[PDB]
């Protein structure tokens, strides 16, 4: 059934599972035409497929050419997502295939179920959590590889960097979702927090800066403050 | 015109014959139903006064034998049986006719309702859905489950309707996932019509039989089957024109006949709103949409 606050620790047990977020698959800019009508122009997108225990991110880049000559693109985007996830599962060795796939949006349930009919033992689940994975394109290195792609491409990254050497999966996921929630609520401010101190760098093979344990506590506090601020700025409180 | 006699009526019961019904009192001078139209299947059904639980009854075709009803005080129900001695049966029925102990199948001549509800229903197909090969007639009741229901428990007592499942490998061609799920024409036309049913007449016959079991016995799995078979047609973009026209007539008479007071439990809001207003065939069911809107505007 649905994944929610009550069964939250199941994310970090030893049964392989993947979150799938389709928010950023079909991306457009809306603009005016010479005649004064409105049109869309697609840009490259990505499927965000994440193992929350290990941090393994399977970033399937969706190149604008996949939309060429197609109709009802927002509907097609859900089926293309399901096709690519099913292809990913079939490409993995049996002992690496997931036992559950959790979709962040309920409209992905039927597309993924139909594409995974060959895998009756893989459970397709919704979630009641409001996860901030849409903000994945606020991570500079992820956005860069998506926008530079000239063809369909899969790029594999650990979204936790080396954090699991020092903290548990539960704590790593909590840090990730706090960072992404901040970037989603006020990207400019969040990015300022993360880079204000130029002496803390991002390793070539990492996504986030190389904070010490003590610096992560300060950073995490600054992100919470940002989120509460924006919540006040928004609602006036 | 044929006759289904009764040895007696020892317990108070409401007896149905097709869309008709009458009350018989405990030990009332009752010997049966005469003047039953030849050419159609029929159903004779029962609801005991003392336990409205379990409606039950028998599908039969008087061309296939001489049938009668006799109460069994051990199993506690009215049982259909075949009389193999034709002379004995004719003589007993003739005496009953002479003593006017039989009700007459009360068919108004203008009325085509029963033909319209059973147009494609054949006894031979009924007997493959309801497996009991030693009898020529078929028992159905309120509680019998379908093969599909069992999969999700006594197989000898199941309704073996054709399994329809929109999220199954049978329904979805590898590589045509989105196409086949959003337009079920290949499942309808290749898998079901060409493959399993062979022709639309047998498909309509099972659809009509499922509705009638839902209506007369409140058989929930039959209602599920009826709606699935409607939805499979309406969710196909490509359907022979003759099937759509016939479907509209079939559903019209089903909706017309349904007791107004059972609409809440025998009609699936989702299926009907999808079929009449969202599906590919939203504009192809004019008679059915008109009777539904005037008779059950609440559901919609
Ligand atoms: O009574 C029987 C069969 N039977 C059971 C014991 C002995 N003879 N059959 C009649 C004939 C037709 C009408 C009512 C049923």
């Amino acid at each position: 059934g649905a994944m929610n606050s009550s069964n939250y620790a199941e994310l970090f047990n030893n049964d392989i599972k993947l979150f799938v977020d389709d928010t950023n698959v079909y991306r457009v800019t809306v603009h005016k035409t010479f005649e004064g009508n409105v049109a869309t122009k697609a840009i490259n997108g990505c499927i965000f497929t994440l193992n929350p225990k290990t941090g393994h991110l399977f970033l399937k880049i969706i190149h604008t050419s996949v939309w060429a000559g197609q109709k009802r693109l927002s509907q097609l985007a859900k089926w293309k997502t399901a096709e690519e996830v099913s292809a990913l599962v079939r490409s993995l060795p049996k002992e690496e295939q997931p036992k559950q796939i959790i979709v962040t949006r309920k409209a992905m349930l039927d597309p993924l179920e139909v594409h995974m009919l060959d895998f009756p033992n893989i459970a397709i689940r919704p979630t009641e959590l409001r996860l901030p994975f849409s903000a994945a394109m606020s991570i500079d290195k992820l956005s860069d590889v998506v926008m530079k792609a000239t063809e369909p491409q899969m790029v594999l990254f650990n979204i936790y960097d080396d954090w699991l050497d020092r903290i548990s999966s539960y704590t790593a996921f909590s840090r990730l979702t706090l960072l992404l929630r901040a970037l989603k609520t006020n990207e400019e401010s969040a990015k300022m927090i993360l880079l204000s101190d130029p002496t803390i760098t991002i390793k070539s093979y990492h996504l986030w800066p190389s904070f010490t344990d003590e610096q992560w506590i300060t950073i995490e506090s600054q992100m919470r403050d940002l989120i509460l601020t924006e919540y006040g700025r928004k609602y006036n409180v | 015109m044929n006759t289904v006699p009764f040895t007696s009526a020892p317990i108070e019961v409401t007896i149905g014959i097709d869309q008709y019904s009458f009350n018989v009192k405990e030990n009332q001078p009752f010997h049966g139903i005469k003047d039953i139209p030849i050419g159609h299947v029929h159903v004779i059904h029962f609801q005991h006064a003392d336990n409205s639980s379990m409606r039950y009854g028998y599908w039969f075709d008087c061309r296939m034998g001489n049938f009668y009803i006799q109460y069994d005080p051990k199993d506690g129900l009215y049982k259909m049986m075949e009389e193999r001695d034709g002379a004995k049966f004719e003589n007993i029925v003739h005496n009953f006719k002479e003593r006017q102990m039989m009700v007459s199948y009360p068919k108004i001549d203008e009325d085509d309702t029963w033909y319209n509800l059973t147009e494609f229903v054949q006894m031979d197909k009924i007997r493959k859905i309801v497996r009991k090969d030693e009898n020529q007639f078929s028992y159905v009741d309120s509680s019998m489950t379908t093969v599909q229901e069992n999969e999700l428990s006594d197989p000898a007592h199941s309704l073996n309707y054709t399994v329809i499942n929109f999220k199954s490998r049978e329904a979805i061609r590898p590589g045509h996932e989105m196409e086949d799920f959003l337009d079920k024409s290949y499942y309808l036309n290749t898998v079901m019509l060409q493959g399993i049913f062979k022709n639309s007449s047998n498909y309509f016959g099972e659809l009509q039989f499922a509705f009638l079991n839902a209506m007369f016995f409140g058989n929930y799995g039959s209602s599920l089957q009826w709606h699935a078979m409607i939805e499979l047609i309406c969710s196909s973009a490509t359907v022979p024109k003759h099937m759509l026209d016939k479907l509209d007539e079939i559903l019209y008479y089903q909706i017309k006949t349904l007791p107004e007071q059972y609409s809440d439990i025998l009609l699936n809001e989702r299926v009907w709103n999808i079929c009449l207003y969202s599906s590919f065939q939203k504009n192809s069911l004019h008679n059915t949409e008109k009777i539904m809107e005037n008779k059950y505007p609440e559901l919609l």
